[PDB]
């Protein structure tokens, strides 16, 4: 004997929403899931014969939205253990989900306690933005194709002095870089010299808040036997803003509840699957070395 | 053989670990609007030992605030030394990362919260008896006040409620009254209100 | 940036002309008598204090 | 030279099966009797 | 843009180049140009975000 250890297993107990995050931006999202009463994940429970109502107490604030939404599916028609929020209206709006059996809708088994989402306003001026991770590069110079030469980079201080961009960002050999610290930074593109020509943006750097793993334009809720679907992963903020580049550092694990009945396989930020055998599964994803 | 623990050899040697691993941020947690307190960043090792003053000059030291408008920052003639200060009434949350120029690795602090230290809106208010009205609010601390309501007569102008901090009023006898606003905080370690 | 100081040498007082909004902080040293800010002696006393 | 205007924006009834009503009070007799109004948010019905 | 809790600040360059006091004044929930020709930047902030 090299080892032994004791897993003990409860056989018992009830459900709640789970997110990592809680505000969304008028025109954001964010992924929502159940999870268990004493913690049961997906993984544990998600391919029972459960099914999933849920519901918004106000729909104009914030809505929900179906998983494989391109197949022209519904949330009623998923009964999912995840289902999206998109933000339309500033203010709070709660969130609530019934679990039945599929085969008995008449009666819920257990019911969650409500989820509020606060939805925070946008300021409707249509300003180039990056989202980036901290300590990470940026090719956004190259891909815009603005390293011409004549164009030109400036930094922007605010009037009362806070936004000392050098605690956030560098930009260099047409780069641009985050640095250790969480904020904001404003930038002008100038070129030629001229300031009549010029154009402005801005460059957030955040940790990562929260990850969504969803189908890529998917035909139907379901994956062929020797065939295959594409699900690409989403890292949020806190306010459901969309990282622009993940940088080096971003890597992602994928674990299957039910062996050989799919296999996985991960490129950048999308995992591919494919079905091997007949039967229900839980896919799970996470960022590599923030399990959480 | 029952005292042998305690015979160190005089010629302490010198033992250096070369590789920042945590952070600590050293502040008070509360300033006045137009003052200012000092943040002081000390970085650890692997080990737990700290990093002397005289290397901070070689980390990548990258602060991180929620809300500059309240509170800003600015690093003072000291590497390790951080100028806060109060600018507006409210709370700011702050972090700091220290990054290797060497290597990219990162280390973060906590989070930690500062508090920096009210009005109504109108300051007068003109009704008919039976006139219903809410009373508006700016500034405080948002995310941690109680805000309480006092009129000097009921029988003038009651409020609406039960504990008066709804601030609604209703206007039941030609009179004048005084609405006294009060914001509030409970310290979350001791119970007190301030 | 917030407001500019002006001077001459041997006057009793300065005059600030407004830059731009916000708070500024103004301070003086005493020439002849220094400043209470003596902190070899504050680093013994805090032990205590 | 000032001028007003009031802008609306959108006892013992008996009823029918499936019907709606709104119930309200003389804000008015509170008023002339020196009692206050009910707030926008008060649980008085 | 009028909404309580809207912020506007005027962006100078790190070279001091616009005085944007010098090209438009922001007062009243207004924007007004004045005598010169110019460029400003201005950044539209949210509840101090």
């Amino acid at each position: 004997i090299i080892g032994e250890d004791k897993l003990m297993v409860y056989v018992k107990t009830g459900i709640r929403i789970h997110s990592s995050i809680n505000k969304i931006l008028v025109g954001n999202e964010a992924k929502l899931r159940v999870v268990g009463a004493n913690g049961e994940t997906p993984f544990t429970y998600g391919t029972v014969d459960l099914f999933f109502k849920w519901e918004c107490l106000d729909s104009n604030i914030a809505t929900l939205l179906p998983i494989y939404e391109r197949a022209n599916t519904t949330v009623e028609a998923e009964g999912s253990f995840s289902v999206r929020v998109m933000g339309k209206n500033a203010g709070s709006t709660s969130i609530t989900v019934w679990a039945y059996s599929g085969g008995d809708k008449t009666k819920h088994l257990f019911q969650a306690a409500s989820l509020q989402i606060n939805v925070i306003p946008d300021i409707p001026i249509q300003t180039t933005s990056l989202l980036l991770p901290l300590n990470t590069p940026s090719s956004f110079i190259v891909n815009n194709h603005l390293d011409k030469t004549g164009i030109e980079f400036y930094p922007l201080m605010d009037g009362h002095g806070s936004s000392s961009c050098k605690d956030v960002i560098d930009i260099g050999d047409n780069k641009i870089v985050s640095l250790d610290k969480i904020g904001t930074c404003y930038v002008s593109a100038v070129r030629d010299g001229r300031m009549d020509t010029s154009k402005l943006f801005k460059i957030n750097s955040k940790p990562f808040s929260h990850l969504e793993l969803l189908p890529i334009n998917p035909t139907s809720t379901v994956i062929p036997i020797g065939g295959s679907m594409s699900f690409a992963i989403y890292l949020r903020d806190d306010i459901g803003e969309v990282f622009t580049e993940y940088g080096s550092s971003a890597i992602f694990s994928s674990e299957v509840s039910n062996t050989g009945i799919i296999s996985s396989s991960i490129d950048a930020n999308v995992v591919t699957i494919k079905g091997i055998r007949a039967g229900l599964v839980t896919l799970h994803v996470y960022l590599k070395d923030m399990p959480h | 053989q029952k005292h042998q623990q305690q015979q160190q050899s005089n010629t302490s040697p010198s033992i250096v670990q070369i590789s920042v691993h945590s952070i600590e941020l050293d502040v008070q947690d509360m300033v006045q609007v137009g003052d200012s307190i000092n943040l002081i960043v000390k970085g650890f090792s692997q080990n737990g030992q700290q990093f002397d003053s005289t290397q901070y000059q070689y980390m990548n030291i990258i602060p991180h605030i929620d809300n500059p408008n309240v509170l800003s920052m600015t690093q003072s003639s000291d590497s390790q030394v951080f100028t806060l200060k109060g600018l507006d009434q409210g709370l700011v949350t702050l972090s700091v990362t220290i990054q290797n120029p060497k290597t990219s690795f990162s280390a973060t602090s906590k989070t930690i919260q500062i508090q920096v230290f009210f009005r109504v809106s109108p300051s007068v208010l003109h009704l008919v008896p039976g006139g219903h009205f809410q009373i508006h609010w700016t500034g405080g601390a948002p995310i941690r006040q109680d805000v309480s309501f006092v009129s000097s007569d009921p029988s003038i102008v009651n409020l609406s409620g039960r504990e008066d901090l709804v601030g609604e009023l209703v206007a039941l006898k030609v009179g004048e009254a005084t609405i006294k606003a009060i914001a509030q905080i409970v310290d979350p370690i001791t119970g007190k209100k301030t | 940036k917030i407001a500019s100081l002006s001077y001459q040498p041997n006057s009793d007082f300065v005059t600030v002309i407004p830059n731009q909004q916000g708070y500024l902080k103004v301070e003086v040293r005493d020439i002849c008598l220094g400043s209470d800010n003596n902190k070899d002696q504050q680093q013994q006393y805090q032990q205590k204090q | 030279l000032d001028d007003y205007i009031k802008i609306f924006v959108g006892h013992q009834p008996i009823l029918h099966v499936g019907s709606m009503i709104t119930f309200s009070i003389a804000k008015d007799q509170l008023e002339q009797r020196g009692f206050s109004l009910p707030s926008s948010d008060e649980k008085v019905w």
